[PDB]
């Protein structure tokens, strides 16, 4: 495609365009994921 | 399954008029959809 858009040459990245109109299943959630790791080490972290 | 009849059609429906197909029980290739002309537009929503 030598760098350039065409037939099979398509940019691999897509925009939401949220408005405060659409449905309420089409909204944007934010999202956040704590990961743990629950094994033998100093423990550097924990709880009051 | 026939999309040549479809596509390399003589005679065309108006706008008001559109022409309906349906197509069931075949194998279809979409890969053949491509030496229409250079430069047209094809544009899909919902898949890849």
């Amino acid at each position: 495609c030598n760098g350039v858009a065409g037939f099979n040459c398509y940019f691999p990245l897509r925009s939401y365009s949220f408005r405060p109109t659409y449905g309420v299943g089409h909204q944007p959630y934010r999202v956040v994921v704590l990961s743990f790791e629950l094994l033998h080490a100093p423990a550097t972290v924990c709880g009051p | 399954c026939p999309f040549d009849e479809v596509f390399n059609a003589t005679r065309f429906a108006s706008v008001y008029a559109w022409n309906r197909k349906r197509i069931s029980n075949c194998v279809a290739d979409y890969s053949v959809l491509y030496n229409l002309a250079p430069f047209f537009t094809f544009k899909c929503y919902g898949v890849s």
